[PDB]
This record gives C-alpha cells, structure tokens and sequence, in this order.
C-alpha cells in the first residue's frame, strides 16, 4: 500500500462477444411481439433493425 | 489482475510484456474491458506472492 | 521558469525500464508511439525535467 499510484493493484474483467455467427442463444431484456405479415413494418430480428 | 502501468496493454493491437507474453488480445475484438483498482483489497504490508 | 535540460546521446537507449523508474499512469506521446520506441532509432534525445 506504500508504494506509487502508478504501480497499484487493478482488476481486470474483458468481455468478449461473438455476433452474427449462430442462433442467439444470450440476449437482452426485451420484450417479444407477435408477428404480422404483407404489411411493411418496422422490424427487429434479434437486433437487426429495418 | 494486472498493475496500472499495463492496463492500456489489454487493447487489439499491442505488444509489450502483458499484452505479448501472457494475455493477447485480437486485432478484431468486439467486447468491453473493465478495470478498477484494488488496493484495499488485493494489497499486503508485508508483499504479495 | 528554469527547467533542466538532459543531453541523451552515445548510448543504448531502452525505454522499458522507465515504467519500473515512475509509477505514472500514461505514457503520452505525440509524433511516435510507445510500443514501437525499441525497434528505430534517432540522433539525439533530450529530455527535460520540471
Ligand atoms: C532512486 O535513487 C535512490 C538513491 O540511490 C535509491 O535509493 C532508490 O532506490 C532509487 N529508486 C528507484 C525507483 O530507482
């Protein structure tokens, strides 16, 4: 505990995410919606927006 | 856990002796690092082993 | 107003031992980067100290 502000103990935590590369199996807090279809409408596949 | 003068070793892209000899990071990386200091918990008078 | 400036020349300069010297945070450059400093080389180093 003496020793330099540049010297002191850190924690590291990295997360890494892989995208686009399966079916989502981890996903955020959102609510679902049921499907309509021969409308255009405003989309949201899993974070694909359109 | 690392100390503060190689926190901006964990990045894609970079060398050193944390970012080469024990934890490399791609040049793709998607994610999110997190770093805090612990010195009131990971700190010792007499040394830490 | 009467800063010390060092005259660094004729020698092998190895600039991993500085962060071992100080325990600052940043090591912030300006024209080149940190990492690279080991493998070119320059005709004289000033270093000046305040
Ligand atoms: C700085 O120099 C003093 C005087 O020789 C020495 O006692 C001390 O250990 C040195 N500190 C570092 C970090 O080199």
């Amino acid at each position: 505990p003496t020793y330099g502000v540049g010297h002191q103990p850190y924690r590291v935590v990295v997360l890494s995410f892989e995208l686009l590369h399966a079916p989502a199996t981890v996903c955020g807090p959102k609510k679902s919606t049921n499907l309509v279809k021969n409308k255009c409408v405003n989309f949201n596949f899993n974070g694909l927006t359109g | 856990v690392i100390r503060g003068n190689e926190v901006s070793q964990i990045a894609p892209g970079q060398t050193g002796n944390i970012a080469d000899y024990n934890y490399k990071l791609p040049d793709d990386f998607t994610g999110c690092v997190i770093a805090w200091n612990s010195n009131k918990l990971d700190s010792k008078p007499s040394g830490n082993y | 107003y009467a800063w010390n400036r060092k005259r660094i020349s004729n020698c092998v300069a190895d600039y991993s031992v500085i962060y071992n010297f100080a325990p600052f945070f940043a090591f912030k450059c300006y024209g080149v980067s940190p990492t690279k400093l080991n493998d070119l080389c320059f005709t004289n180093v000033y270093a000046d100290s305040f």
